[PDB]
């Protein structure tokens, strides 16, 4: 129920090309994340990272290649971990591997706050449904789990039959989209889910995104707000360690400006900062300044602000 | 100009603290360094502003200062860390950067093989051409420290002495060499002459005669 | 990297130039300095120069008859030295020269060498060390050499197993002597040869040296 | 009083690791700094590097790590020279190490100019007091000793009793902050000092922020302008070579909006460029593209324009 902060790490993913991305919340733990938060007067407590063990052959080829029931079964017992979280007074960080995670913490947020509303930050809408894109897609694809209209078109894998769509196409909005497939376009056209493209973006300005955002979501009642951030929003001079790094995307001054946004806003129960995959940088550099500027984000969204904030009255 | 005590000793796995004592002008007003140098090459940075780390050097090696002293922690002492260790810092009555006079560290992880010795008679070429030399040479000797004493009969020479320091061998065993000049008429007139080699503590004395074989 | 150059054997009273290059395009706004080692004692610093070489300061060890140069453009810093005594001997470093909360010296080379002996070039006696443990051991004495090195064989080197030679003595005078030794069986002294080929290629001295006076 | 032009080296530090800030006129006048100013048809008179030697012991370390009283006793021959130098009819640029010679050309244009105004173009306010930052912190702390405000809290270091205080909070504006202490924040809050935060500029924009601006110094009255801009203000992928590099800055075209306006207000009479330090670079590329800004901001503040100028009748 925000009032402090809770660290919970969950390093899931689908293996293959992009199995590095189990490796964020470590990469962000050691960008400093814990400091930073502390030392923005946060009470935090930090529930580790949850076990990722594949359902049901836990031998080396399935930790490799990882099965879709084993996600959905990670899944749950993360909304479980995020529900307790919520229950005994906290705003959820999930530091996460690929943007699936949003799966099982929305689901959790849902369950003790049921009137929530989300900002999905993302070059991407993730919102294919299982009969839509590859076994592999399920980090691009869980919007359609939790959306509540989509279920006459979304079928019961195993793993996935706990899932109790949590969301209306009137409670999210989209910021930063640039590569969006047409079964997807089709989606956010047919059911009316508000969006603002990287077109929108050249077009109104990030304050007048933002401005519309609340609007459209806390305009006429308060909610409690899920910030669901996935990393490769950002334009990928910015953030280079990330599976699906697609040009045109936010500048640095852009996504501090909405995290700065959702802060004031004071509603902010959970944020998921996903896709941060170290094994896809060119450097350690590379693969340090994406955990940086991943740290920058959240701490924006917990109060971090450019130009002073706290306490002094100051001595001679 | 700073003081460090000349040696230090352990098996690997073992820790030392090297200690680095100056004054005032330096260590009680300015920042120490500490430089590893590695037998034979140049000497490598290892820490500044008295503890900071540099890349790549791992957490076993720790710096400290206080008032008028520096020291130098190293842990889980290993093999390829024997080395010459010097510390450094500005003196500022005489206006430069000052060094200690260094340490050598040796990790004892070979054993005490004391010195293989032999020693020669001067030669009938040298003698013929008036000149006399005893050769002891001295091998597969481990640790690399050793000490010598020629005597005349009974009596100690310290005069016509040259001996090498210690060097490695083949075999990671260390060799030196100690060559004492005489008269013909000095080898003539002593009933023989001795080299005196002490290693850790314990000699080993070699003796030659101008009666031959 | 730092790398010196242009050490070698000065004779007393003599002149000498060193250089280092750096690599670093950052050398040219960097203090750099001049430490040398005496041959097995510690390190003195013995002058320092900065970015531009407006300025140069110097130890009282080599102060007027030493001068630091650098030139950015060649990314090279310089030494003269002058008026060179014995107590010059040492090995000579290049470094960088940085600040923090205090001083270090961060970056720095592999050294080059500088030899002040009076002594002239010649060539050794050689005598042989007759034998008198079953093995036994003979040997060469190569006798005030100048200077290093001495290259020497046993029976052009058809002789290897066993064959032991010591790191010289520099004497006192600034003149080298060095052992030669092998280990062989008592059986086989009659029979066999044994001679220890020796070279001093500086004087393009060859000296082959038959060991048989054992008299028993 | 700014008829031609003067240009000042000024090559001051405390040494420490901002140590290679003294080598930046050097790099500037390596960026062909005089043709540019030549080329723009302005007579220029090149008054050279000036000596910085410490106080009072000129030793090997003093130079490596430098006094207060040096640097406070350095910008007092400063003064002397920028004074001298106005008082001749000249626009002062003076090419700077590290942002404390603010001191000396401020407390020198205010001498023959005192009812100039400062746009402080910078990711920081350099607005700390001696009782605020650490012994180091001379260069991110210059403002408290030329507002007459703060005299109060500012106390008397020797090597700066000759500055008088040339400044009220109402004449100082901001441009670029991200990177603020709290003592900082609240001085700015305190006394009602007027600034563009870099989150200003994303809400404003850079013609709004440079509108807003002159209408608060010289809106009801014309006065001579004191661009104190700092190379750090820039974002770091444009700026690389510099000691405090904060991310999420102007852009080329920001930065040279700004300088296209003050010279189009024909009001400017000195300009400082400082924090250029070659030592921290990457590269020779990126020693040489700081540079290359840092020699466009001055062009463009003295008349430089992306779309022409000049005079021509052409032939046939
Ligand atoms: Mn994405
Ligand atoms: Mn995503
Ligand atoms: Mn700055
Ligand atoms: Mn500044």
């Amino acid at each position: 129920m925000v009032h402090s902060v809770a660290v919970i790490g969950a390093p899931f993913s689908q293996g293959q090309k992009r199995k590095g991305v189990e490796h964020g919340p470590a990469a962000i733990r050691e960008a400093g994340l814990m400091k930073r938060l502390s030392s923005l007067g946060c009470h935090l407590k930090d529930f580790g990272d949850l076990s990722f063990t594949p359902v049901p052959k836990d031998d080396l080829y399935n930790n490799l290649i990882v099965n879709p029931r084993s996600v959905g079964l990670a899944n749950q017992e993360l909304a479980e971990v995020v529900s307790r979280a919520v229950s005994d007074g906290y705003s959820c960080v999930t530091l996460g591997g690929d943007h699936s995670l949003a799966i099982g913490t929305i689901s959790g947020h849902a369950r003790h706050c049921p009137d929530l509303c989300v900002v999905w930050v993302d070059a991407h809408a993730d919102i294919n449904t299982p009969l839509t894109t590859s076994s592999g897609n399920l980090h691009g694809q869980p919007v359609s789990f939790l959306l509540r209209e989509l279920q006459d078109k979304v079928p019961q894998l195993p793993g996935f039959s706990w899932i109790k769509p949590c969301i209306s196409s009137a409670s999210i909005v989209y910021i930063g989209l640039r590569d969006v497939d047409p079964p997807e376009h089709f989606i956010l056209k047919n059911y009316d889910i508000q969006y603002f493209s990287m077109r929108d973006i050249d077009r109104l300005g990030i304050q007048k995104v933002m401005e519309r955002t609340f609007d459209l979501l806390i305009g006429k009642r308060q909610r409690p707000i899920h910030l669901s951030f996935d990393i490769d929003a950002f334009d990928p001079t910015l953030a280079p360690a990330t599976g699906t790094p697609v040009v045109g995307g936010l500048t640095y001054r852009e996504g501090m400006y909405i995290a700065e946004e959702i802060h004031n806003t004071g509603l902010l129960s959970a944020l998921d900062l996903v896709e941060v995959n170290p094994q896809l940088a060119t450097s350690e550099e590379e693969a340090k300044t994406t955990a940086n500027l991943a740290v920058d984000v959240i701490a924006s969204s917990f109060g971090q602000t450019r130009e002073g904030g706290h306490i002094v009255y100051d001595q001679l | 100009v700073l003081t460090q005590p000349p040696s230090v000793s352990a098996a690997p796995g073992q820790k030392v603290a090297v200690s680095c004592s100056g004054s005032s002008s330096n260590i009680g007003s300015h920042y120490v360094s500490w430089y590893q140098q590695l037998p034979g090459t140049a000497p490598k940075l290892l820490i500044y502003d008295n503890s900071e780390r540099t890349s790549g050097i791992p957490d076993r090696f720790s710096g400290s200062k206080s008032g008028t002293s520096a020291t130098l922690g190293i842990t889980g002492l290993q093999t390829g860390d024997e080395a010459d260790y010097y510390c450094g810092t500005w003196d500022e009555l005489t206006s430069n950067l000052v060094f200690g006079g260094g340490t050598r560290l040796t990790v004892l992880g070979q054993p005490k093989a004391a010195p293989s010795v032999t020693l020669f008679p001067p030669s009938s070429e040298e003698l013929q051409a008036n000149k006399a030399t005893l050769v002891c040479l001295i091998s597969d000797f481990y640790p690399g420290a050793v000490t010598v004493a020629w005597k005349a009969d009974s009596s100690p020479v310290k005069a016509g002495v040259e001996t090498t320091t210690p060097s490695k061998q083949s075999n990671n065993k260390y060799a030196a060499s100690s060559y004492l000049s005489l008269t013909p008429e000095q080898w003539k007139s002593h009933r023989s002459y001795s080299c005196q080699v002490t290693h850790e503590g314990s000699t080993v004395e070699k003796t030659v005669a101008p009666t031959e074989c | 990297q730092l790398l010196e150059s242009g050490g070698g054997l000065v004779r007393p009273g003599g002149s000498l130039r060193l250089s280092c290059a750096a690599s670093e395009f950052t050398f040219r706004y960097d203090y750099h300095v001049w430490v040398r080692q005496a041959p097995g004692k510690g390190l003195e610093w013995v002058s320092a120069i900065s970015g531009s070489g407006g300025s140069t300061y110097y130890a009282d060890s080599v102060k007027s008859r030493f001068t630091i140069s650098r030139d950015n453009s060649k990314n090279t810093l310089y030494l003269q030295m002058n008026s060179l005594r014995a107590e010059d001997t040492a090995v000579y470093y290049c470094a960088r020269l940085r600040a923090d909360l205090g001083l270090y010296m961060d970056l720095w080379g592999r050294g080059t060498l500088v030899t002040v002996s009076s002594a002239s070039t010649k060539g050794p006696s050689v005598f042989p060390l007759a034998p008198s443990g079953g093995t036994a051991a003979l040997g060469c004495l190569v006798k005030d050499y100048f200077p290093e090195p001495v290259t020497v064989s046993w029976n052009s080197g058809a002789l290897t197993s066993g064959v032991h030679t010591f790191p010289a003595v520099l004497q006192s005078s600034g003149l080298y002597s060095l052992s030669s030794v092998v280990t062989v069986p008592s059986s086989s002294l009659g029979t066999q040869t044994y001679i220890c080929n020796v070279n001093h290629k500086p004087s393009n001295t060859k000296v082959d040296k038959r060991v048989e006076p054992k008299s028993c």
